[PDB]
């Protein structure tokens, strides 16, 4: 028929940053070492 | 039987060619998150018995048996996670399979993640892909927000109680990175070098905490295993070599391609149906590479009445790994072809093995001399031996896959290079 | 809780957490080394640790592999001794012909390691590469067409003197170490990099170029530039001093002394 | 290639460089993806943003990475060496690279790179007075099949000849942003004419199932 | 990293006088024992040779090193401090 996936020639260098920025209003909590870093 | 001859109804990875819509709704359509809440209900025994059943095998690399490589981490917990890690990776040259699984099959990919998970008791599922791979994802990450907005990701995985969470990472435009090692390296922000195995991702590795690693087409098939049944799976394909795969074809073709197909079928069935037939006639083909370049040639006296599959190629004395057929014809320098091949690998071997680091570029430079034949023959057997010292004696198969290419080379081709060295003599 | 090992035939008992290589010698046998240092951290850069493992085919690194109860270790059968020459090969196909320049030039343990386990001659009719130098400081003389990438540099200071400059840049051949600038490397410890790595590639400015090992009767005695007691070897030379050098004490300066009193 | 530093008046500590606010708020995003502590992932798509801020990777920009992550900067250095798409001398406006591994090259990536070579007047390593193209050849890139390709910033374009390349590169030099895919009839990835396969409509939901 | 030298127990004797010779500037010797270095089995033989020559012994005793368990996963891990920023 004709092809379908055409929703990304307008993707800039950007989207996927603002997707993940969005996302991470719906993520969960991660776990904590308990700790500030390894150095 | 004669294997092959498949029917689209059975083909899994529809929407492959992108005809159709790549969405949530599309992906309901055609069969996506059905009942997966039940399977969450029959939990993590079952689905592994049900692989273990269908006997499936892995598709990157070696085939090393998922249902195993899953109960390694089927275990209760000790305050240390559990994770999960997708090498949608794809560099292998002649492979361009998880791309298009990504940009026109997300949603099962995420459902495929999410039943590995909770075969594995997990938390969440880390999917690394490279950079050039923007696009996809891309795509990938859109389809993720409408899951999460949908409910069928998160807190409340489908109905259910379970949490699980996804998160997407891409490289940086490296190739060893697809390790099932270096590739949490450079998850962690450490340099994408390997470990040493023992010990193994299954128990020890990322964050510290106990992970498991996947290629995309294995957890993008599990969830049509479980949710069909195995047995009807194993059913198309040999006694371990069972179940459907993609093959990618190129080089010397009429109409290069992407498929799915069935397991130990004749590759010169497979050419010749699909691709439109091989270029410039059949009897102008001169060798192969049935599984990139991880894998050595074979000519024409194998190319014809073979098989496919990891036995019955082992026994051919070669490999599958990806199933990139590359196809050539009397009209190429195979040394220069295997020449830039092993030039691929001196470019893109991290470089902490003594013998990987010192030498690829050996053989390289060695290569690139038989090209102009501007040498004498016993090198063929230093090269050998040299192959032979390599094998074994690194850590990742990177080492394997730049030596066997040259094993077959001469194992199969040696007169071309003599007649090139004598050839270049005689012009002085 | 103990562990058992038969190795050629002869038997041992360690325990778990273990390393073939502490059993090996435990046993008395030495085994090679190049990226190993009983007071560092673990690797397998270097691949010149491997052994053969009787009921298994394929070969180890013994730096980092856990002995497996009821293991018949073999160290100098035919796999082992091929896959060093092989190794050795390799890394020589690049180590320039400075040996004699070279200040570590008969302490050096890839010298002897060659003579002794390696091969005759190099089946290596190509081109070499170089690379290069650095300045790092007034003390420490790099040389860097020489490291054969053992990261026994990186991990003392990344653990030791909390450092956390130097590092690896780049794959392949190309690679180099050493930090991406002309940053000084100058530490209350930065002077035993120069004990540590193997080969002459970070050697001591001062003592470079005015002696050599062999010619040297090492007395032995300590130091007073501070209270602690470090053991060291006084090298001598026709009837004065040339260099320092640390003196194993496993309480007191564990094969670690100062900038100052060496 | 060099892999090593040295201070020029454009590439110095003291270059200009520093993360928007916006940036910040994706900075902070991306970190709440991992664990309290083992927040160093950061780096790699860190860095990444940071060359899309501005395509070539200072000295500075490595610096400020390392402060913020509050990271040693040789773990940034060491990055930034290791990976390619991590450009540390400066680029031009288009990071053009062409596949040549053994399939793009035995289906000719040959000729359209010395077409293109041809056409902008100017080698492989090394771009325009006016800084504007920058070509490289490199290795595989998931296009085993369409074979000669290219990439250009972001995108992809494959199975195309002198012609099409020649074509697409008047275009860009004109102020355009083409629609990224393959220019050779083919739409994605299908044998170009005529199919055998997903010719017939998907089955339902409930199929198969036990 | 060599220990087929630590296996002997070796007799020497203190130094002496080591000047200069003033014509071209070699190192002379009052002292012939200087440079008598010899070989032993064993500290009590060594010892029972000492005092039967008649000399006046002294003893350095053996500094053996220790063993220590390498988890070299350690450096992977996830709570601890060992955890590495290299590879
Ligand atoms: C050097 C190397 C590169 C690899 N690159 C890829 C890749 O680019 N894409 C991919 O899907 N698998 C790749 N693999 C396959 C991996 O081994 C695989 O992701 C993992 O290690 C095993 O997973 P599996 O058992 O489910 O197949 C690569 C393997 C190796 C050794
Ligand atoms: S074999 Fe080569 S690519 Fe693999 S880890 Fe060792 S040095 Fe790196
Ligand atoms: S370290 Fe010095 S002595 Fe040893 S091989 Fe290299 S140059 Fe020769
Ligand atoms: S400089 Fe010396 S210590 Fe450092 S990695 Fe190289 S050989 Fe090892
Ligand atoms: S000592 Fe084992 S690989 Fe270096
Ligand atoms: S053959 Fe060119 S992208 Fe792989």
């Amino acid at each position: 028929t004709t092809y379908k996936n055409l929703q990304h020639h307008d993707y800039n260098t950007y989207t996927f940053l603002d997707l993940n920025l969005d996302l991470s209003k719906f993520r969960l909590p991660q776990p904590s070492s308990g700790r500030e870093s390894p150095r | 039987t004669s294997f092959g001859s498949l029917k689209d109804e059975d083909r899994i990875f529809t929407n492959l060619y992108g005809r159709h819509d790549w969405r949530l709704k599309g992906a309901l359509r055609r069969g996506d998150w059905y009942k997966t809440k039940e399977i969450l209900l029959k939990g993590p025994d079952w689905i592994l018995g049900e692989m273990k059943t269908s006997g499936l095998r892995g598709r990157g690399g070696a085939g090393f048996p998922t249902g195993l490589k899953w109960s390694f981490m089927n275990k209760p917990s000790d305050g240390r996670p559990k994770y999960l890690v997708v090498n949608a990776d794809e560099g292998e040259p002649g492979t361009c399979k998880d791309r298009e699984i990504m940009r026109h099959d997300p949603h099962k990919l995420v459902e495929g993640c999410l039943v590995g998970g909770r075969a594995m008791g997990a938390r969440a599922a880390y999917i690394y892909i490279r950079g050039e791979f923007y696009n996809e994802a891309s795509n990938l990450q859109v389809a993720i927000r409408e899951a999460y907005e949908a409910g069928l990701i998160g807190k409340n995985a489908c109905g259910s109680d379970y949490d699980f969470d996804v998160f997407v990472v891409r490289g940086a435009g490296a190739y060893i990175c697809g390790e099932e090692t270096a590739l949490i390296e450079s998850i962690e922000g450490k340099q994408g070098k390997p470990r040493l195995k023992p010990p193994f991702p299954a128990d020890v590795g990322v964050f510290g905490c106990p992970t498991t690693v996947a290629n995309v087409e294995t957890v993008a098939v599990s969830p049509t295993i479980c949710r069909r049944g195995g047995t009807w799976f194993a059913g198309f394909g040999r006694e371990r070599n069972s179940g459907t795969k993609l093959f990618n074809i190129s080089g010397h073709v009429n109409h290069p391609c992407t498929v799915e197909e069935e397991m130990s079928v004749p590759l010169k069935e497979l050419i010749e149906k699909h691709a439109g037939g091989v270029t410039g006639g059949w009897d102008n083909l001169l060798a192969v590479i049935p599984g990139g370049s991880s894998t050595p040639l074979i000519p024409k006296s194998v190319c014809e009445t073979v098989l496919m599959d990891f036995d019955a190629l082992v026994q051919a004395q070669t490999g599958l790994g990806t199933a990139a057929v590359i196809v050539m014809d009397r009209s190429t320098d195979i040394v220069k072809a295997i020449a830039r091949l092993i030039e691929f690998y001196k470019h893109e071997s991290c470089g902490q093995c003594t013998p990987c680091r010192e030498g690829v570029d050996w053989m390289n430079k060695v290569m690139a001399r038989f090209v102009k034949g501007d040498a004498r023959p016993a090198e063929i057997d230093s090269l050998w031996e040299i192959s032979k010292q390599i094998e074994g004696h690194t850590i990742c198969a990177l080492g394997d896959g730049a030596a066997w290419p040259v094993q077959g080379l001469i194992r199969h081709f040696r007169p071309e290079l003599e007649d090139r060295m004598q050839r270049f003599a005689q012009q002085h | 809780n103990l562990i058992e090992v038969f190795v050629d035939g002869q038997s041992v008992m360690v325990e778990p957490g273990t390393t073939v290589l502490q059993a090996c010698e435990k046993v008395g046998m030495q085994i090679p080394r190049f990226c190993y240092h009983e007071r560092l951290s673990v690797a397998g850069n270097c691949r010149m640790c491997l052994v053969e493992i009787e009921k298994a085919p394929k070969v180890v690194a013994a730096c980092a592999m856990p002995v497996m109860k009821g293991w018949n270790i073999l160290t100098n059968s035919e796999k082992s001794k091929k896959a060093r020459e092989g190794v050795m090969e390799f890394l020589l196909a690049n180590h320039p012909l400075d040996c004699p320049i070279c200040d570590q030039g008969g302490e050096c343990d890839l010298q002897d390691q060659s003579m002794m386990f390696g091969s005759d001659r190099s089946r290596f009719l190509e081109g070499k590469r170089a690379v290069e130098d650095k300045n790092i400081g007034p003390l420490v003389k790099t040389i860097m067409t020489r490291c054969i990438q053992c990261t026994r540099c990186i991990r003392f200071a990344s653990e030791i003197a909390g450092v956390d400059d130097l590092g690896t840049t780049g794959r392949g051949n190309d690679m180099q170490v050493g930090t991406y600038i002309e940053k000084m490397f100058m530490s209350e410890l930065s002077g035993n990099v120069i004990d540590i790595c193997p080969v002459g590639a970070l050697t001591s400015k001062p003592y470079a170029f005015t002696a050599r090992p062999w010619e040297t009767r090492k007395t032995e005695s300590i130091d007073v530039m501070d209270a602690v007691g470090s053991n060291i070897v006084v090298s001598t030379r026709t009837g004065e001093v040339m260099r320092i050098l640390p003196r194993m004490h496993e309480d007191i300066n564990e094969e670690w002394i100062s900038d100052k009193t060496r | 290639a060099l892999f090593v530093h040295r201070d020029t008046p454009e590439n110095n500590p003291d270059t200009p460089f520093d993360f928007t606010p916006e940036n910040y708020k994706r900075i902070e995003a991306i970190v709440k993806n991992y664990p309290e502590g083992h927040q160093a992932a950061a780096v790699l798509p860190v860095l990444d943003l940071a060359q899309r801020q501005n395509g070539w990777l200072p000295i500075s920009a490595m610096n400020k990475v390392a402060e913020v992550l509050q990271v040693p900067p040789m773990r940034v250095y060491e990055v930034a060496t290791f990976y390619t798409m991590y450009n540390r001398k400066p680029v031009g406006k288009y990071h053009i690279q062409v596949c040549t591994t053994t399939p793009c090259m035995l289906r000719d990536s040959d000729s359209i790179l010395e077409t293109l070579q041809r056409k902008l007047g100017i080698k492989v390593g090394e771009t325009t007075p006016d800084k504007l193209f920058t070509l490289i050849e490199v290795e595989c890139l998931g296009a085993c099949v369409n074979a000669p390709m290219v990439q250009i910033n972001d995108n992809y374009y494959e199975d195309l000849t002198p012609k099409d390349i020649e074509e697409i590169i008047d275009e860009l030099k004109a102020g355009k942003v083409p629609k990224p895919g393959p220019r050779s009839g083919r739409f994605c990835c299908e044998p170009a004419g005529g199919l055998t396969s997903l010719t017939e409509p998907p089955k339902g939901p409930g199929f198969g199932v036990q | 990293s060599g220990v087929n030298n630590t296996k002997k127990w070796k007799m020497e004797f203190d130094t002496r006088e080591r000047w200069e010779n003033p014509l071209m500037g070699w190192a002379s010797t009052a002292d012939p024992l200087s440079n008598m270095v010899l070989t032993f089995s064993a500290k009590e033989d060594a010892i029972a040779f000492a005092e039967k020559n008649g000399w006046s012994y002294d003893v350095e005793e053996k500094k053996v090193p220790k063993p220590k368990s390498k988890s070299y996963g350690a450096n992977f891990s996830w709570n601890k401090r060992t955890r590495v920023s290299t590879k």
